[PDB]
């Protein structure tokens, strides 16, 4: 019984929560992954000259 | 080229080389993974020390006839099976030990847990030793009572003798396999070196099987 | 004939790419083997050379002749003592094996190689500045041969046909009869198998390297004072020579069949090396 | 952790000596060891060096030959066995470890040492200045320069930092031009590039009046250049 | 009594809020970018020296040491760019699950199935490593560790719990409870003030580091989960289960974001990285290879074959410059 009371007070703090829509959140991991494209050395890969990889 | 990474270069050369003595040491070791239910009698199996604060594995070293024993006790991990088992795929052999003196259906659940264990992805080359406990408290229960509780298709009479071969050949044929491992079976006696002795003669029987492998023989 | 060059090629070739692409876990007998298999691709890429030699005729130089003698025997002399090993380290590995278990030497199978290969080589670099392509003689055909005289010959080929054939047949008949005595005596599964694979590999040993160490033998003792020789003992040794060889040839093709894919480690082995080609 | 000197006193020329340093505190096995020798009045000078294991043995040239650097690990001792001691060895020996791995301090320990008297083209190190009169809480600027560039291609640049207080043995402060040691105070600071190298003190107390040496680790010589004196 | 009626009717909610704010797809919107060329990678370095498998592996914040835990009972601390041992420390317990290094990198962190984390100090004045905390008191087996602070550590364990332990004290400061089954992994957001849990129970929670609550539960893998890391913006997440699926999810919408299966995988997945960028999802699997995916359009970039057996452990550096992967076969591979 105290565990029932303890999962459904979780439950009510679980749906207490504001959400934004799918499509922001979206829209920002898109933003994020192209706004740092030109810094990840595996997308586009460096130099050899700068490679600390030989 | 180098101006102080030589000395690191050699001290990596001496990391290596005691790894590598390291490694052989522990090569040269046998280990055992002992297995069973609860009340099954692994207390008379590790009574034969010869040599922890955690209770997450219990690891008993000992020595006989100059070869070296670390048997891996995990019965104090109540987790499922299959999450940490993968970490003993390489041990020498399992030792599982099963309760005669039993009912709650204590024996079938042995037999349950013993063809989880020996038909494990894991464990498809390494040999069971059964070690079946309590044979005196076994005659006097089959004495007192009828082996029909558990197996009621027995067909046999009630003796010490047929009842405990039935038991043992159960237990044999519950095994999937009978190609690639093989199971030694001993009926635990009062003698503290009989029972050390069986282990050794499977641990070396296990050990020429191993290396008939290794040599390409088989 | 060229069947059996291809064969041996393929087989050899093979075997040492599949011991040699991963290097690792050849504890000894592997490492034997790979020793095994590069003598014996050394020996198939050498066939062609004395097959055109006996098609025809001796017509190549003296300086090949004496590359060819110098490498033929280092790696028959190899070929017999890598076997004698083999059979020692199986012998340790199974008679001795709760022995060896506890202090087995770390180090004991690649300075046992490179002693092998230095023993072989002091073995056979006093021979090849000792042959040439010798005249016509009353077989009216040149020939790649010897040319120092007939006692010294004799003295030398007692000496390789004792070490080269007695050592390793004593070596491997000791070590293999002391294994299927001790499989007899245990019990299981895998014991019928070794036994077999053991019992095949004495026999397939003594059937080949043989003929022509017995030929080889009472050429010997033909040339030291005993029963007359005529048209027909010479032919018949001749052709009995050939025949024998032959034979040692097909057994250097056989070798890898029999000792590297009977086991089921080195099928494994090579079935994953094959999945990541 | 502490090294302990023994060996020492007065020898005639063409004698021999053994010089003892016994090592508490600290894993002797894994660290190299240096003798180095200070002559009276005069800056320090490098001596011996013997790896870990005693793999490798390096010696200076005016003392190769005649010295031999071994040491005993089980019962942690450094031993230095010298013959044919001329009138130019009389000099104060120092016990140095020295641990050599990504990112470590090399050169970070110093024995007390024990002096030893004898009566009657690779690299250099050039220390301009010998001595300024300073006052405390200002700043002080120590330059060093090499002969040949200390920077290496792997983007390490070999150049020590020591301090001699009076009376005691050299404290290493700057590894590799630019990394302070343990327990060296933030006030000190070390830059440079390539062949000018300058250590500075901020706010300097009267902790801080003493010898300063620089000391190149490229090539294994080890020239250390007589150090800049400070006082007052 | 009657309280599951109102557990699944706020269940029921929940579900219904979820399907109220989904207007839209994660691949729909992306449909339009141009999608990433066949991404090939090479094997730079290889580092030998382990006897048994390699369990976990961990890079430096310096992106160039890390340590590699192995069932030998050993620690080592490699160089990478030179491939040389830095440090090799020797465990009490050789069965180790997990290791971690500190962000500063003054100690590592070890535990398996002996239930302790140990903490060692690899910068000592005796010049050794040497055992520097023992915390203990988890019952289970420990699955994960990671530093937070070199004062505080964030253990997870086979008990159905995670712990937030005070490392100079030694006791837990907060315990984390909720999972069903065994917690087998954990990773802490970049600013390190929540953390997401996978457990078997195919389910993960998102934690707040202080105070200690559960703050919302993913749902949607069908098998246990088995790893877990944080997207570089620290708004999303992703999950490899043992049903052959990386799913990713997103913290603010509170809804699954993307699967990435595919019909050829059929194994369990044991490790998962994203990029520095995040276009791009790095997954071992049991078929020997890790894979690399367009965390944006859930299509197959490359493989990392080159491993003899299965692989367990992967990272990336924090400059992303190269990929560290370590498989079963006793090899851990730098890969650019
Ligand atoms: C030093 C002596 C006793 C034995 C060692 C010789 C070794 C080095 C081998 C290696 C290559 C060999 C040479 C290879 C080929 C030829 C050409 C031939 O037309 C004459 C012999 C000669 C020149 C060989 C002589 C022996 C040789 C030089
Ligand atoms: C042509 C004649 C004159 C030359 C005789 C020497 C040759 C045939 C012999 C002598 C030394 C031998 C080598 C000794 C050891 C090794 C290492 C092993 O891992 C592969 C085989 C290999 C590389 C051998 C190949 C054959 C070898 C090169
Ligand atoms: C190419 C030919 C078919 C024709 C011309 C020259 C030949 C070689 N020779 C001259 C007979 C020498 C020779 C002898 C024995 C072996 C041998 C090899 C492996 C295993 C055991 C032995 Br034993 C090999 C070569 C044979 C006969």
């Amino acid at each position: 019984i105290a565990q029932a009371r303890k999962l459904v007070e979780q439950l009510k703090m679980e749906a207490n929560i504001d959400r934004i829509k799918v499509s922001k959140a979206a829209a920002d991991l898109m933003a994020y992954c192209e706004a740092h494209a030109k810094e990840d050395p595996l997308l586009t890969p460096v130099p050899a000259s700068e490679n600390p990889f030989r | 080229l180098s101006a102080e990474d030589k000395a690191a270069v050699e001290r990596s050369k001496m990391i290596d080389r005691n790894l590598r003595e390291d490694g052989e040491k522990a090569a040269r070791e046998v280990k055992l993974l002992l297995l069973g239910a609860g009340e099954s009698g692994k207390s008379t199996i590790v009574k034969q020390m010869k040599i922890v604060k955690t209770t997450g594995i219990v690891e008993t070293h000992f020595t006989f006839k100059d070869l070296h024993f670390k048997m891996f006790d995990v019965g104090a991990q109540r987790s499922e099976r299959k999450k940490w088992i993968h970490c003993f795929e390489g041990v020498t052999a399992i030792i599982f030990c099963v309760a005669l003196s039993d009912e709650m259906n204590r024996m079938h659940e042995s037999m349950k847990l013993f063809d989880s264990i020996c038909n494990n992805k894991w464990f498809t080359d390494t040999s069971i030793i059964l070690f079946l406990n309590k044979k005196d408290l076994f005659e006097e229960k089959i004495k007192k009572s009828p082996l029909t509780i558990c197996y009621p298709e027995y067909a046999g009479s009630n003796t010490y003798e047929e009842a405990a071969a039935y038991i043992q050949c159960q237990f044999e044929d519950l095994n999937k396999r009978k190609d690639t491992k093989e199971i030694y079976t001993h009926f635990t006696c009062s003698t503290d070196t009989k029972n050390v002795q069986f282990v050794f003669d499977a641990v070396t029987d296990v050990i020429i099987k191993n290396n008939l492998k290794d040599c390409g023989l088989f | 004939y060229s069947l059996l060059f291809l064969l041996g090629l393929l087989g050899n070739g093979a075997v040492a790419a599949v011991l040699l692409s991963r290097r690792t876990a050849l504890s000894s007998t592997d490492t034997f083997l790979l020793h095994l298999a590069v003598a014996d691709t050394l020996l198939v890429l050498t066939l062609p050379l004395w097959a055109v030699d006996a098609a025809v005729q001796w017509v190549f130089g003296s300086g090949l002749c004496k590359v060819a003698g110098a490498l033929f025997n280092i790696n028959f002399y190899a070929g017999a003592l890598l076997l004698a090993c083999i059979s020692f380290d199986r012998y340790l590995n199974i008679v001795h094996a709760t022995q060896l278990y506890r202090r087995g030497p770390p180090a004991r199978v690649t300075l046992t190689c490179l002693a092998v290969w230095g023993l072989c080589l002091l073995f056979a670099l006093p021979d090849f500045i000792f042959l040439s392509a010798h005249h016509d003689e009353r077989l009216n055909a040149t020939h790649c041969q010897y040319n120092f005289p007939q006692v010294g010959r004799t003295a030398l080929r007692v000496l390789q046909l004792v070490a080269g054939f007695l050592l390793p047949l004593l070596v491997m008949a000791y070590c293999y009869a002391h294994i299927l005595a001790v499989l007899l005596v245990s019990r299981g599964q895998r014991r019928l198998r070794a036994m077999r694979l053991v019992v095949v590999v004495v026999v397939a040993f003594a059937l080949c390297w043989t003929p022509y160490h017995l030929v080889v033998l009472v050429d010997i003792l033909m040339d030291l004072g005993a029963l007359a020789r005529n048209c027909g003992r010479e032919s018949r040794v001749d052709v009995a020579k050939s025949v024998t060889s032959g034979l040692g040839y097909m057994h250097c093709c056989l070798n890898p069949l029999l000792y590297a894919f009977v086991g089921v480690k080195f099928r494994e082995r090579m079935w994953m090396l094959l999945l990541r080609l | 952790v502490q090294l302990v000197e023994s060996g020492g006193g007065l020898v005639q020329p063409g004698g021999s000596r053994k010089l003892s340093c016994s090592a508490s505190g600290f894993a002797f096995s894994s660290f190299g060891m240096h003798w180095v020798r200070q002559a009276p009045e005069k800056g320090l000078e490098w001596v011996a060096y013997i790896s870990s294991g005693s793999g490798t043995i390096y010696y200076a040239d005016t003392v190769k030959g005649r010295f031999t650097i071994s040491r005993d690990d089980p019962k942690n001792t450094l031993f230095l066995q010298m013959t044919s001691l001329r009138s130019e060895d009389t000099a104060m020996y120092y016990c140095v470890r020295s641990i050599y791995y990504y990112g470590s301090s090399p050169f970070d320990f110093w024995g007390q040492g024990t002096t030893l008297t004898v009566s009657s083209s690779d690299i250099v190190m050039t220390q301009a200045t010998s001595s300024v009169p300073v006052t405390p809480g200002e700043s002080v600027s120590i330059s060093c320069r090499s002969s040949k560039s200390l920077l290496h291609s792997n983007g390490n640049t070999y150049l020590y930092w020591f301090l001699q207080r009076p009376g005691q043995s050299p404290q290493l402060l700057i590894y590799r031009m630019s990394n302070l040691a343990s327990g060296v105070p933030d006030r000190f600071s070390g830059s440079g590039s390539g062949t000018a190298f300058t250590l500075t003190i901020s706010r300097l107390e009267a902790e801080d009046v003493g010898v300063y040496y620089c000391m190149q680790h490229l090539e294994y010589p080890l020239t250390f250049g007589a150090g800049t004196k400070l006082e007052l | 009594d009657q309280l599951r009626q109102e557990a699944e009717q706020l269940k029921n909610q929940i579900r219904d809020a979820r399907k109220a704010c989904a207007d839209a797809t994660l691949s729909q919107i992306t449909n339009n970018i141009d999608p990433v060329g066949r991404i090939q990678m090479r094997t730079r370095r290889t580092l030998r020296g382990h006897l048994a498998k390699i369990y976990a592996m961990h890079w430096g914040t310096d992106s160039r040491l890390l340590v590699s835990a192995s069932q030998d009972g050993k620690l080592i601390i490699w160089d990478s760019y030179t491939t040389n041992k830095v440090h090799a420390i020797p465990l009490r317990s050789s069965w180790v699950m997990t290791c971690a290094y500190a962000p500063s990198g003054n100690y590592v962190a070890c535990g398996g199935l002996d239930n302790i984390c140990s903490i060692y100090n690899l910068k000592t004045r005796e010049g050794n490593v040497r055992v520097s905390r023992e915390l203990a008191g988890h019952t289970g087996y420990l699955s994960c560790c990671r530093f937070l602070d070199d004062n505080q550590i964030v253990t997870s364990s086979g008990d159905t719990t995670c712990a937030l332990w005070d490392i100079e004290t030694g006791q837990q400061t907060t315990t984390f409870t909720g999972h069903t089954g065994d917690v087998m992994s954990l990773s802490l957001a970049p600013d390190t003030r929540l953390f997401v849990s996978g457990a078997c129970d195919a389910s993960a929670k998102l934690w707040d580091v202080r105070e200690g609550m559960c703050r919302q539960t993913f749902t949607g893998h069908e098998s246990d989960i088995n790893a877990i890391c944080f997207f570089p913006n620290g708004n999303a997440f992703a999950t490899g289960s043992d049903d052959a699926t990386c799913r990713l999810f997103d913290l603010r919408a509170d809804q699954e974001l993307m699967t990435y299966s595919h019909d050829n995988i059929i194994c369990g997945i044991t490790s998962v990285s994203f990029s520095k960028s995040g276009r791009l999802l790095l997954a071992g699997y049991d078929d020997f290879n890790c894979n690399v995916w367009d965390a944006l359009k859930a299509d197959r970039a490359g493989v990392l074959a080159g491993h003899d057996n299965r692989v367990s452990c992967l990272g990336v550096t924090d400059d992303g410059m190269a990929v560290a992967t370590g498989s079963w076969d006793s090899f851990l591979k730098i890969w650019n």
